[PDB]
RNA sequence: UUAAUUCCGAUAACGAACGAGACUCUGGCAUGCUAACUAGUUACGCGACCCCGGUCGGCGUAACUUCUUAGAGGGACAAG
RNA sequence: UUCGAUACCAAGAGCUGGUGUCUGAGGGAUUACGACUCGCGUGGUCGGACAGCACAUGUUAGUCAUGUAUUAUGGUGUUUCCCAACACGUAUCUU
């Protein structure tokens, strides 16, 4: 068969994912393990939740390499769980049925919104006076 | 035959109405041209007190200067370019060109 | 008799701007939307949707403006809002290539009758038609509209190979492919043109405009005949492919006449009233004949297409 | 906090005096209108005056607008 | 070359070296009618730009002046000779640089012309000039040994946002008299153009212009320009 | 009523100016555009290993611009 | 059951599209020439149309101006370095 390849990514926080979907048996890795062993594993079904959701039968048609960079420990676990969901109803719209993402796309989105997109939140620059961006330092009287 | 020109400038749309001049002159005298790779541009900030003396409120200053760089590679010899990037040159702009 | 409803097709999130029909493929429209998308149907005309949309065309920056497919089936050329044009194949919904050269929004694009010319009215004063390799091979902006080119549409009957130009100084421009330049000039409108349609046969062509006068000037000659006052803005034309009707989307209602006997033949509101409490309806935005001109595609402003078929 | 300054709405008054024949409902035809008839220096100001523009001519049909 | 300065340290060099001009030539030409400098680094030149306004005083005698300046600039700044070639150009429409204008005033007070009549004969110049509105601002001891400011404006001034930066052009200087240092201020809003010659291309961010529409009469009934 | 002498209303006041807002820098969105051996990707060939595949920041050059960079535009207005 | 339109191929036709032969209408810089500054060298700037031609000369225009070779303010030919048919011009090769 031909070529079935998506390249598509996922931002929550200054770290991101981006993910490779194209055809073939069922297999879900990022940067060489599997999803059982990216750390802290006390996120596990936070990784799990569009497996969980959309059920293998769904998946088992095409397998993803994930790749991350930047960010943190919880910061990248919200940007690959991001990546795999966006990639696949990317994908199940560009290669089969449009309904077939409409499928998808209203089971993710309705149980949670964050799947699909972005919080849009950053860290607030810091200024003079202060320690942080509004706590300021301690004026004295007397 | 692989010459490069960096333009390197604090104004921007100076330093694009040169980068824009330089691929019309190479495109209209048949050169193979590399386009114009935008490198990261660089932040000179410098954060000083306001105040000369020392009883004011707190209170700071916070210089920033931007440079900006852009790096267009040509297969051709020296001459031809050389008539071209001796052609439209501005105050702002500053060329530096390497021949290998 | 009339023309009675059966359903609503659901796939558009934007308001849909324009409906393309192909002989080829009569279940199956593409609809251009106030979205990045153009929407592909496949129409089953069963009991939950008239049609299901199969196919979704994406990669434009802002609302897609027209629709047009070509007579292979093949390919489904479309204009937007960000100044491009995506000549664009079925069979995926991929890219094959896209037109650069308009700078403000491009309002209305046309095919020729042999598939091998694109013209494509702007928001510049300008005029431009393109190779099917999507280089300028002509652009008119000299002895041209002094306001937006909004529509623009090639010859049905290209014995006279020529193009009609409605725009928003008032009058409607006729040019010669011959040469590309300007034959006559059509004035007697009060307000910017929307649409100009041409007459399947290729005869004589209706100007909807703002004040919602509905003018058939001739092509045989440079001459008019008459005048339909449809009462509301007429958004979007169209001809019926088989009989002598006209069908005019005024504002918020698309009626249809008969030519011969100057009478509506039929009056078509959604008497579904949704807005009974405060509002103005939602509003037929263009309207697309199916192969035959038994079925009627409109598309509306609430992100709507609703199908009518003449009963008897 | 999203009260038009005297600006946005003396800019809206005007435009819709001389060119009410090419103003509707939609917002964004009227943005790109606005954007042709007036020579506006910025892209933000241009939003909020075609913006109060197509809320003066959705009312002036419902009647008695004063100014 | 060997030394092989970084862009950042090379572009703070260049910003110091007009930084140090510019002193040295306001200390000197300033009762010479000296605007401003620009410095273009031409192939193997450094073509330096005296915009002066009295170009015959910055010149000197047979270009003794000229000489003698590039002979010392040459000198302090290490270039090579016959590298460094100066060129006086007298500016059109003296009257909206704040720079001659203050220096003016300046030689004007300590000339012996009254500060009233002084700041009114400046602000009057400027006006005529068409500067879309001025403020010269002459502090210190004034009228004895306690110190006044003295606040002269006429027409419209902004002073908050961006366009400061290219609307109003400003010029703070001393002045040598008897009881002390008499600071001034003086304040020119240039007026817009198209052109770009006097003022900016640039119209103010809320100035708002509105093109009035073509009164043309409607055709009744229908038409038509049939030609070929 | 507004963050605001911000507007609407009342109205012997009408029409304006500075400050406010606009403006500038930055934050976030583009599977659209122009471009990348001083950014990288997807393939591909060799090379190592575990039992055709798995991993490879081991190596090397055909497509490319999603990922990175910085330019232009688009985008949000109380618009529905 | 006769009257006129529709799914197709054969007889070549035209058109459009590809390709590109060719002239340059044009478009530009700068340097020719034109000036303004001059410290005498440049510098600034009109950037080929504004610039001048030698009565050389492309045409004729009131037949009255002139003072009847005549230069009217015929106002257009000679003529520098580039990109040049959206200047949809046309060769050839094809749809």
């Amino acid at each position: 068969g031909p070529l079935q390849s998506v390249q598509v990514f996922g931002r929550k926080k200054t770290a991101t994912a981006v993910a490779h979907c194209k055809r073939g048996n069922g297999l879900i890795k990022v940067n060489g393990r599997p999803l059982e062993m990216i750390e802290p594993r006390t996120l596990q079904y936070k990784l799990l939740e569009p497996v969980l959701l959309l059920g293998k039968e769904r998946f088992a048609g095409v397998d993803i390499r994930v790749r991350v960079k930047g960010g943190g420990h919880v910061a990248q676990i919200y940007a690959i769980r991001q990546s795999i969901s966006k990639a696949l109803v990317a994908y199940y719209q560009k290669y089969v049925d449009e309904a077939s993402k409409k499928e998808i796309k209203d089971i993710l989105i309705q149980y949670d919104r964050t799947l699909l997109v972005a919080d849009p939140r950053r860290c607030e620059s810091k200024k003079f006076g202060g320690p942080g961006a509004r706590a300021r330092y301690q004026k004295s009287y007397r | 035959h692989r010459i490069r020109i960096t333009l390197t400038s604090r104004n921007v749309k100076s330093l694009e109405k040169v980068c824009a001049d330089l691929i019309r002159g190479a495109k209209e005298k048949n050169l193979k041209v590399k386009g114009p790779v935008r490198m990261p541009t660089k932040t000179l900030r410098i954060t000083t007190r306001k105040t000369p003396c020392g009883e004011g409120s707190k209170t700071w200053d916070r210089f920033q200067m931007r440079i900006h760089k852009r790096l267009i590679d040509l297969h051709s010899p020296s001459e031809i370019v050389k008539q071209i990037t001796s052609i439209s040159i501005e105050p702002g702009v500053e060329v530096e060109v390497t021949i290998a | 008799e009339q023309m009675t409803l059966r359903g609503t097709l659901k796939g558009h999130n934007g308001w849909v701007t324009q409906i393309a029909t192909t002989p080829q493929f009569p279940d199956m429209i593409l609809s251009a939307s106030r979205d990045k998308t153009i929407i592909m149907w496949k129409l089953t005309r069963d009991e939950t949707n008239y049609g299901i949309p199969q196919r979704a065309l994406r990669g434009h920056s802002h609302f897609v403006s027209d629709v047009v497919i070509s007579s292979d089936g093949q390919f489904a050329l479309s204009g937007s809002w960000d100044g491009t044009l995506r000549l664009w194949d079925l069979t995926t919904g991929t890219t094959t290539r896209r037109f650069v050269g308009h700078t403000k929004d491009v309002l209305s694009v046309a095919f020729s009758s042999d598939n091998r010319q694109i013209v494509s009215g702007s928001r510049d004063k300008t005029i431009k038609l393109w190779n099917t390799l999507g280089v300028c091979k002509y652009t008119v902006q000299d002895e041209s509209h002094s306001e937006w080119v909004s529509c623009v549409r090639f010859s049905p009957n290209s014995s006279n190979p020529i193009i009609v130009s409605c725009g928003w100084d008032k009058l409607v421009k006729v040019w010669n492919l011959a040469n590309c330049k300007l034959k006559t000039n059509h004035i007697g409108h009060t307000g910017y043109l929307n649409t100009v349609t041409v007459s399947p046969d290729g005869s004589l062509c209706a100007s909807g405009g703002k004040d919602g006068q509905a003018m058939l000037w001739d092509l045989n000659e440079g001459k008019h005949l008459y005048t339909l006052d449809g009462g509301d803005i007429i958004n979007a034309l169209c001809f019926s492919p088989n009989r002598y009707w006209l069908c005019a989307a005024t504002g918020p209602s698309i009626k249809i006449w008969d030519l011969e006997g100057k009478i509506i033949v039929d009056e078509l509101k959604q008497e579904v009233i949704s807005t009974s409490s405060k509002a103005e309806p939602p509003q037929c935005t263009s309207l697309a004949w199916s192969a035959d001109g038994q079925t009627l595609f409109a598309g509306y402003t609430d992100n709507l297409v609703r199908v009518w078929q003449v009963t008897i | 906090g999203r009260v038009r300054t005297k600006t946005v709405k003396k800019a809206a008054r005007v435009i819709i005096e001389k060119y009410y024949t090419r103003l509707g409902n939609d917002f964004h035809t009227n943005k790109r209108v606005c954007e042709e008839i007036a020579i506006i220096p910025s892209k933000k100001l241009r939003n909020k005056i075609a913006g109060y523009v197509t809320h003066l001519m959705k009312r002036i049909q419902r009647g008695p607008v004063r100014g | 070359m060997a030394v092989q300065i970084s862009k950042k340290r090379k572009f703070v060099a260049d910003g110091i070296f007009k930084a140090e001009l510019n002193e040295f030539l306001t200390r000197e030409l300033a009762e010479d009618g000296y605007s401003g400098v620009e410095v273009r680094v031409t192939p193997t030149r450094t073509e330096i730009i005296i915009l002066a306004t009295r170009t015959q005083n910055v010149l000197g005698e047979k270009g003794r002046r000229i000489r003698e300046l590039t002979a010392v600039v040459q000198k302090r700044f290490g270039f090579p000779e016959g590298s460094v070639e100066l060129y006086a150009e007298k500016v059109a429409t003296r009257g909206l640089c704040a720079i001659a204008q203050a220096e003016s005033l300046r030689y004007k007070l300590l000339g012996g012309l009254a500060v009233r009549r002084a700041c009114y004969g400046v602000l009057r110049f400027i006006m005529e000039s068409g500067a879309k509105g001025c403020e010269v601002v002459v502090s210190g001891k004034l009228r004895g040994q306690r110190a006044k400011s003295m606040k002269f404006v006429d027409g419209l001034m902004i002073h908050s946002g961006d366009p400061v930066n290219y609307y109003v052009d400003t010029a703070v200087r001393h002045v040598l008299l008897r009881q002390g240092v008499l600071g001034i201020k003086v304040k020119i809003m240039l007026p817009w153009d198209p052109s770009g010659k006097i003022g900016p291309k640039k119209p103010l961010p809320d100035h708002v212009s509105i093109v009035e529409p073509k009164d043309e009469i409607l055709p009744t009934t229908p038409i038509s320009e049939q030609k070929g």
